[PDB]
């Protein structure tokens, strides 16, 4: 009975958890700023080839939630 | 229609007139072309002609005008009282319309207007050939072809707007000018102003260069005004223009007015708008417009390089500020390799000082979500001035298809129906704007629809840029965007920032720049003036792109600011000049780089104008910064001030030497070329708001402001009542910014009276009386607006007209020839049948007139029509056409059943009303630009023929002789009380709230030469520090000068719960106001005469009438203040001089009364349902009222203590804590407050620093501090009541009342004997007490009770029957035996009057007053300095109980017995006796001898009259029980202790004062007193140390010199008092008393 | 007994790892979104080539 | 006592989370093959200039 | 009571996607090396141009 409770608990497994997603958060912000560069560079790119000819304004972000 | 404007607002263009001289087939053209002579000028030299236009003279009886202009201007002096003045203006105006080039613009200017009214808004096609003099003027739809003799000048209708508003340009000038000749102190420039205008009117280069030179005179003058007057660095900014190699007369003179004062250099050279205006070279212009758009000074990669390093500095900037404001770090995420620095700041929440130089390690630091973007505009700005188009399918229909069809060959295939909704309103009503989301939304994807991609430019008129300074008009979803996105960055972004907040406040603005003009005098803090002239046509997609970015990042709004930084690159810009249309291939335009152009990098003028601002700063900080120099910056967009402060480690010159290279380097990086020829760095001249500083001082602008013509008429058809309205505007806003009243008033007259003349016909202008009456007939009681009857124009707050015009009219009756008959038919009072309630609410002080002159607007009409139509109906085009109206007449009349009717409080409930926002978006919609213009471009005839209906209609009312409502009755008596009946019979319910009366009447100014007394008995005193004259009137002188409608309703709610009131009908109003909101459950003077005040000296000694009741009376304080420095300024500037101080009194008895404290029963029960459609988003108060007060001191000594020398001048507590009155916080119990002030700072618990700061300046007194407190303090009784006080009374030592409530108030640091006693008094709820409803306990406390009595203790008498008790009052000063000497003669001659002259000592004074049986009056002369310091210096009510004021200050000489004077009849002398030759009973030595004209008194036989309570000058605290004085030597011992151990705290102030009671212990004691003692004071063993022999080397050696017996010590001098002294008293305070 | 369950029990960090993940998948879903662009933006300029 | 006992029930969020875990690797192998696409399409690059 | 705690007995669950964040972490490390290597490759592309 006493020992069975500890047992059911994972109070450091569940911390672990929570810190490797809080890591893989990290990470993930890491990419949106590397792939904001990315955008940054691509646009400004595709704009200044843009001037002087009808080429499309394609969309660069999927849309709304 | 044609011709439909009466005034210049398009730029002008010679496109047209160059396409009709290239055989156009228009029939028009072909007509006009067939008139032109020989020699044809180019339309670009059409002033070249109306320059030559001369008429004959004296072709205008204007005679009448200036007898009439006279008779008003005489009629207003007289008014307003200041009658001496009158000769002065009475004669200047006559003098502007006497001298013979005067009159001849005048005449030019009204031959212009009358040609201007005869020809615009016509049916007809072409008019005849009218005259102008020698011209010949012949108009052909939209063209004029002048004709001076043989030579034509084919123009454009535009060109001749041009002439005419530069005649009345010229008019305005000169009047202004000869008007402030008049009133100035080197008067009559008119000459210099005559010679500029034939100078510049002799030039004869072609027109670019003439126009380069009229550009250019203002920069020039402002170049040789610095070349001439920069004391630290030098300029070469006058060497940069051509002026003096074009025209050399030009030059010479600016160098001559230069010479003889800059300040009038300066007014008159800023005079741009006055000379022809340029014809913009459109072929020329627009080419280069468009390259520049798209010109590349920086490459792309160092663009995106430098807008990360900008990111970098914006990130920093606002991390510091949202730290500095929410206390910790915003949402933010770091990258792989941040510097711990920044990692242990955010950890800890905080701004370490050293980011702020290192903004690189930002870099690493990205924003995460700090807010939302509010996809949700409010109506008001998103219609607002900017013309637009529906859509892309738009720009064919500005252009001519004629015109097209040349230029190519081919038709333009215009689709003949509107293809769109013309503006902004039209595409509103449509229902466009129904989804604002939705229609943002490609901006969020990113890709904005083809419709919408399109921006036409607009040359800007009214600019003398030869080559033009196009904006920008942008499709519908553009200027969404725009707004959206101006309005986020405005709310969310830029409060923060540091740089723009400091600017965006009102307040701190004006301390910083009043900061600047206290600092650019002395020889620091010079100024930068950078002027960006590219700005616009600047920033590139790179530099934006980072902090784009960023801010997509902050909003959570995906690439929505990104999309505008490459949007540009995707658009069409095409160029609106008509007659040069781009070729068209598909239903689009193509590019040919003069007309179109597809794709740019930047979007434009004006587009972003606020991102563009937050970057501008950013890169002039990092310039600045990296060179290590304080800084701050005030940018106005293209323009941007920058003030540097000095440094002690380099001069001016090199600092901005050095700076400028920076700015240069660090704004060239940024692609923004800032050549040297707009930028100059100066200490003596700098430009903000548009006002020009010069040394600090505004420049005045009544030559430029007055000179401004503004667009007139405007939103509406033309009409003689909106001209005069616009003139009218225009002269109280020239007024009010920076102007004398009297020059805006008088020039304001003139004009009036021309504009008059222009319309009227004959039989009205030749009738001298009717025009005087008609121009004083005023708005308010229904008349034509008038600068005349405007009391706003003096004074600076709110307002009530009408008892002004009722003044008015009772002094032009008095004076004038005219009788109560003329005004009778001149005001034509018609009293309207019923009520109509939503004028009052909308309007409080107007009356139930019928408006007859007013006109009556149709543009609801044309709007109710077109949502009608087409049936579109999604938004405010379909739920707004409800009956709206009469749900606010319903509204209106509901709230008019307050009992006690008060039109202010009703038009604060019908405020927050669902149906007041209704009609005020419904107001907004109307009177705008984008609706009338594109409203009467659809409906014009309607207008062309409203204008002549209106003008034959007004014409015919004038011209009646019938007479209206006998208004006799309200012209005689007070004005006050016939405004007030006046109200209640037009209105029928006696409106109370609104007749604040006119201060002239209620106030009569006089001098004080002969006052009586009188006179004083309820006036308002000025004294001047010295002679005044009219130097002083420049140089300072040292006295000193949505979503809100539920916040709004909530705040009301708990402001009608304050006033103790139950009103369930109320209650239910405002329950039903806020169920729609969806809360369901619960002195200062004017600008102008500023400067004289600093001369003067204020008051309230009228208190015997009217404020010794807690009753406040309807008295303005302001006004009244602003109306006697107006006074002093009339005296000042009529040649006299204000020597004596003078006096306002009180004159009319009926205009004070007293102010109804009552509160509305409203009766009915309340009618309005609701407008559920409108608004689719969702203890007693004494002991609160004094711990409010207890910690707002606390605070505010907490800010005082930190600020330095140079940042206390400025009087602003830390929230506002002055706008008090007097008895309100004597209401508080005082005890209650002093308890909270004690228990904060105790609780507060501040460290040495701060402690010896407080220490200092309390005992010193600066700033909003014991100043404000001594303020609060004159009363004696709250002393004597202040439970703390009479405590401590015997408990401490003082020697004035500005040292007593130091000590009072410092208790809790030096004395925690009794503190920590009355600490016991505490509640919590108390404390969370916030201070945001201080007001509300205030108001809460407006009606406690009475307070306290002043009482009047006594000071010790004599009688020739008496017992020698041996007290005597001054015991401890030198005219002790003196004062003594006088009372025993006053009371030996049994004397009943007193007179005391200023030469008197305080003190003697002080002691003479407190006796009884005595009348005191002091021979003030006006000044009631001396008094006020007896009254200070006292502290019972003897003082004010025995001193006669209304004598004392109408009193010049002596009348009866008298003190001060050394001679003359009934004057006491005392004579100082070499040798004490008697003793008498009460002195032991007799000092003086008593005189009284010549003969001797005898005091012999006179003795001590039995004391009782004393006064506290007795200085009781130190009593006869030896006791009281071991309690105070002990506790100032302790004091002294206490303060050894605060650190760098100069304690040798306080020792001299504990070093006098310590000779008063030895003088008890019997030890001799040393002159000169030395004291060694330090801290050993971090313990006090106060010995006279040096123990320690640390000690400090501090001598204590002049040291003398006390005799006020010899009474306690008893022998057995010697031994109680020393029992028990601290070792160290018995060796210091024993002398070795 | 019961305190040991509250310990057993971790609903709160269920919570919240739930809430992580789940945006860590809309991120994936603007992570897809975005790259997808990229590839008209450079097709295109292979056919330039 | 089985009111509280019931509430311990976690079964469907361990289903749910399950099948987030899924359709998240789901995501990212499709990134991967993603990726995959331009990686030669950059890396040949190097010869294109 | 027993079964009641059987039935909260998910640690082997638990288990599973713990090791699955291994592999989330571990794939996600690999994303950088394919992305850092485009971001340079765009970088030195941008500024030859
Ligand atoms: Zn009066
Ligand atoms: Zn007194």
């Amino acid at each position: 009975t006493i020992q069975t409770a500890q047992r059911c608990d994972h109070s450091d497994s569940i911390r672990i958890l929570g810190e490797n997603i809080k890591i893989l958060d990290r990470s993930m912000k890491t990419m949106m700023e590397t792939m904001k560069l990315m955008m940054e560079k691509v646009d400004l790119l595709y704009a200044s080839t843009a001037v002087g000819t009808s080429a499309p304004m394609l969309p660069s972000h999927p849309a709304p939630p | 229609i044609n011709r439909t404007d009466q005034s210049l607002k398009n730029p002008l263009l010679g496109t047209e007139v160059s396409f009709c001289l290239k055989s156009s087939s228009l029939p028009h053209h072909v007509r006009a072309l067939g008139q032109i002579k020989a020699r044809n000028l180019a339309s670009c030299d059409y002033y070249l002609l109306f320059r030559q236009v001369v008429l004959p003279p004296e072709v205008y009886p204007i005679g009448v005008l200036i007898r009439a202009a006279e008779a008003i201007l005489t009629v207003i002096v007289s008014a307003w009282k200041l009658d001496h003045m009158t000769k002065t203006l009475y004669s200047s105006v006559r003098y502007a319309l006497t001298n013979p080039r005067v009159r001849a613009q005048l005449e030019l200017h009204i031959a212009y207007q009358r040609i201007v009214g005869q020809v615009s808004y016509s049916r007809e096609a072409d008019i005849g050939p009218k005259r102008l003099g020698n011209m010949s003027l012949q108009f052909i739809q939209s063209l004029v072809i002048a004709t001076i003799d043989t030579t034509s000048c084919l123009m454009t209708y535009n060109h001749f707007l041009a002439a005419a508003d530069t005649a009345k340009s010229r008019c305005h000038l000169l009047i202004a000018s000869v008007v402030q000749g008049a009133l100035w102190e080197q008067g009559s420039f008119l000459d210099h102003i005559i010679n500029m205008i034939d100078i510049i009117d002799s030039i004869n280069l072609p027109h670019d260069d003439y126009f380069t030179i009229i550009k250019s005179i203002f920069p020039y003058s402002q170049g040789l005004v610095m070349g001439r007057h920069n004391v630290s660095v030098s300029s070469d900014f006058a060497s940069v223009f051509a002026i003096p190699e074009l025209c050399p007369q030009l030059d010479s003179l600016l160098k001559k007015l230069l010479q003889l004062d800059p300040v009038l250099l300066l007014m008159v050279s800023s005079v741009q708008k006055s000379w022809y205006f340029p014809e913009i070279r459109m072929v020329d212009g627009s080419r280069e417009q468009l390259h520049k758009m798209r010109v590349e000074l920086e490459t792309p990669q160092a663009l995106l390089s430098y807008g990360h390093t900008l990111l970098s500095i914006f990130r920093a900037e606002f991390i510091k500020g949202y730290v500095s404001k929410n206390a910790k770090w915003p949402p933010v995420h770091l990258l792989p390799g941040c510097d711990k620095s920044i990692k242990n700041a955010r950890e800890l929440g905080r701004w370490s000082p050293a980011f702020d130089r290192r903004w690189q390690l930002f870099e690493k630091v990205v924003i995460l979500r700090i807010a939302d973007l509010d996809m949700d505009p409010d109506f008001n700005d998103i219609v607002s001035d900017k013309a637009i188009i529906s859509s892309r399918r738009d720009w064919v229909f500005e252009y001519n298809a004629a015109a097209f069809w040349k230029k190519y060959g081919e038709r333009l295939e215009r689709p003949p129906a509107r293809s769109g909704p013309s503006r902004l309103v039209n595409a509103l009503i449509d229902g466009r704007l129904d989804n604002i989301p939705a229609l943002l939304e490609p901006f969020y994807r990113g890709a904005v629809e083809f419709e919408d991609r399109l921006t036409v430019l607009v040359p800007k008129e009214k600019e003398l840029k030869v080559k033009g300074r196009f904006f920008s008009k942008q499709t519908l979803a553009i200027r969404i965007y725009q707004v959206v996105a101006e309005a986020a960055l405005k709310n969310e972004v830029m409060p923060y920032l540091k740089t723009h907040s400091m600017t965006m406040s009102s307040t701190a603005l004006t301390h910083l720049l009043n900061r600047l003009s206290h600092t650019i005098t002395k020889g620091d803090s010079f100024v930068i003036n950078l002027d960006y002239s590219s700005w616009c046509n600047g920033f590139r997609p790179e530099l934006q792109a980072p902090i784009c970015r960023q801010l997509d990042q902050m909003f959570n709004c995906g690439y929505f600011f990104r999309t505008g930084c490459t949007l540009p690159c995707f658009t069409t810009f095409i160029i609106q000049d008509r007659f040069n249309p781009p070729y068209s291939l598909s239903g689009e335009p193509v590019e040919d780089g003069v007309t179109c152009a597809v794709g740019t990098k930047t979007m434009g003028e004006g587009m972003r104008q606020k991102l563009w601002t937050i970057l501008t700063s950013c890169w002039e900080i990092i310039a600045l910064r990296e060179i290590n120099v304080t800084f701050n910056i005030l940018g106005q967009g293209d323009n941007q001030t920058i003030i540097i402060h000095k440094s002690a480690s380099q001069n001016n010159q090199l600092l901005a030497e050095r700076a400028l290279g920076a700015l240069y380097k660090h704004a060239r990086l940024a692609g923004h070329n800032l050549k040297v020829e707009e930028c100059w760095v100066s200490d003596c001249l700098y430009e903000y708001g548009k006002k020009l500083f010069f040394r600090g001082v505004p420049v005045p602008g009544c030559l430029k402001q007055l000179s401004r013509v503004t667009d007139s008429t405007g939103e509406l058809f033309p009409n003689l009542y909106s001209k005069l309205a616009c003139l009218t505007s225009s002269c109280l806003s020239a007024a009010m910014a920076d102007t004398s009243p009297w020059v805006a008033l008088a020039t304001g007259v003139c004009l009036y009276l021309i504009e008059l003349y222009v319309e009227l016909p004959p039989a009205i202008i030749q009738d001298e009386s009717l025009l005087t009456t008609l121009c004083l007939v005023g708005p308010s009681i229904g008349g034509l607006p008038t600068p005349a009857t405007l009391p706003s124009v003096f004074f600076r707050g709110m307002s009530d007209p009408l008892p002004f015009q009722l003044a008015l009219l009772q002094t032009l009756i008095k004076t004038t020839g005219v009788t109560c008959s003329l005004v009778n038919r001149v005001v034509k009072l018609r009293i309207a049948p019923y009520p109509d309630w939503l004028s009052l609410v909308t309007d409080p002080t107007s009356l139930n007139i019928a408006q007859v002159y007013r006109p009556e607007r149709q543009i609801r009409r044309w709007i109710e029509e077109a949502i009608a139509t087409s049936s579109h109906s999604s938004r405010i085009a379909t739920f707004f056409q409800q009956p709206l109206t009469e749900m606010a007449q319903l509204l209106a009349r509901d709230l008019s059943t307050m009992m006690p009717l008060r039109p202010r409080d009703m038009s604060a409930l019908f405020a927050l009303s669902n149906v007041a926002y209704g009609l005020s978006i419904i107001d907004l919609f109307q009177k705008s630009s984008t609706v009338v213009s594109a409203s009467q471009a659809v409906h014009i005839e309607d207008v062309a023929l409203e204008s002549v209906r209106y003008k034959e209609s007004i014409i015919q009312g004038l011209l009646d002789t019938t007479e209206g409502y006998n208004m006799q009755p309200y012209l005689e008596g007070c004005t006050y009380l016939a405004a007030k009946q006046l109200r209640r019979l037009t209105w029928g319910r006696d409106l109370v709230g609104v007749t604040m009366p006119f201060v002239a009447e209620q106030f009569h100014p006089h001098s004080s030469v002969g006052a009586k007394a009188e006179l004083y008995l309820d006036a308002i005193i000025y004294c001047p520090q010295e002679t005044l004259r009219s130097h002083h009137l420049t140089t300072r002188g040292d006295q000193p000068l949505a979503a809100n409608l539920v916040k709004d309703t909530l705040v009301l709610h708990q402001w009608y719960k304050v006033r103790k009131v139950t009103d369930p009908h109320l209650n239910t109003l405002m329950a039903r106001f806020l169920l729609e909101k969806g809360y369901t459950s619960d002195q200062g003077l004017t600008g102008y005469v500023n400067i004289l005040s600093t001369w003067l000296r204020f008051s309230s000694d009228y208190l015997h009438s009217f404020s010794k009741s807690s009753d406040d009376y309807t008295i303005h304080f302001q006004h009244v203040f602003t109306y006697g420095c107006l006074y002093a300024d009339s005296v000042i500037r009529s040649g006299g001089v204000i020597s004596t101080p003078y006096l306002l009194s009180a004159s009319c008895k009926t205009c004070f009364e007293k102010i109804d404290s009552e509160e509305f029963v409203l009766a009915c029960e309340p009618q309005y349902r609701g407008a559920e459609w409108l608004i689719s988003k969702p203890f007693d108060p004494c002991v609160s009222a004094s711990y409010c007060l207890g910690i707002l001191i606390g605070k505010s000594f907490l800010v005082d203590i930190r600020a330095s020398g140079h940042d206390i001048m400025e009087q602003r507590t830390w929230a506002n804590l002055e706008r008090f009155s007097v008895s309100d916080m004597q209401k508080l119990p005082w005890s209650i407050v002093i308890r909270s002030l004690w228990r904060f700072l105790i609780g507060a618990r501040l460290l040495q620093f701060e402690k010896a700061g407080l220490i200092r300046m309390l005992y010193a007194a600066t700033g909003p501090t014991f100043s404000f407190l001594m303020k609060v303090f004159q009363d004696s009784a709250l002393l004597m009541d202040c439970a703390p006080l009479d405590r401590l009374s015997p408990r401490i030592n003082f020697h004035s009342r500005g040292d007593l409530v130091a000590k009072l108030v410092l208790l809790p640091f030096i004395n925690p004997g009794i503190v920590e006693i009355e600490v016991s008094g505490i509640n919590s709820k108390y404390h969370a007490v916030s201070e945001a409803n201080m007001d509300l306990y205030i108001a809460a406390a407006k009606s406690v009770g009475v307070k306290p009595t002043q009482f009047v203790e006594e000071t010790n008498d004599f009688t020739a029957r008496g017992h020698h008790h041996g007290c005597y009052s001054l015991s401890w000063s030198k005219s002790r035996n003196q004062s003594q000497v006088l009372k025993m003669v006053v009371r030996k001659l049994k004397l009943c009057v007193l007179y005391i002259y200023p030469t008197v000592d305080p003190a003697v004074a002080l002691d003479l007053c407190h006796l009884p049986a005595l009348t005191i009056i002091l021979v003030l002369g006006g000044d009631p300095a001396y008094y006020e310091r007896l009254l200070e210096m006292d502290l019972c009510g003897a003082v004010s109980s025995r001193v006669d004021i209304p004598h004392s200050l109408a009193a010049r000489t002596h009348r009866g017995f008298a003190v001060g004077p050394d001679a003359g009849p009934g004057v006491i002398r005392l004579d100082r006796l070499e040798s004490v030759c008697y003793a008498h009973p009460c002195l032991e030595e007799l000092e003086f001898n008593a005189y009284l004209d010549s003969e001797l008194v005898d005091i012999s036989d006179m003795c001590c009259l039995p004391l009782a309570t004393p006064c506290k000058a007795l200085f009781r605290p130190i009593y006869r029980s030896l006791q009281s004085f071991r309690l105070a030597l002990m506790d100032n011992y302790s004091f002294v202790m206490d303060l050894i151990m605060i650190r760098g705290l100069d304690i040798r102030p306080h020792l001299e004062e504990f070093d006098e009671l310590l000779v008063v212990g030895q003088h008890i004691l019997g030890q001799p007193v040393l002159v000169e003692v030395v004291y060694y004071v330090g801290v050993v063993r971090k313990r006090p140390v106060l010995a006279r022999h040096p123990w320690s080397a640390d000690l400090k050696r501090i001598t204590v010199g002049g040291r003398a017996p006390c005799p006020s010590a010899a009474r306690l001098r008893d022998e057995d008092c010697q031994g109680s002294l020393l029992v028990g008293l601290p070792a160290g305070l018995t060796q210091l008393l024993i002398i070795d």
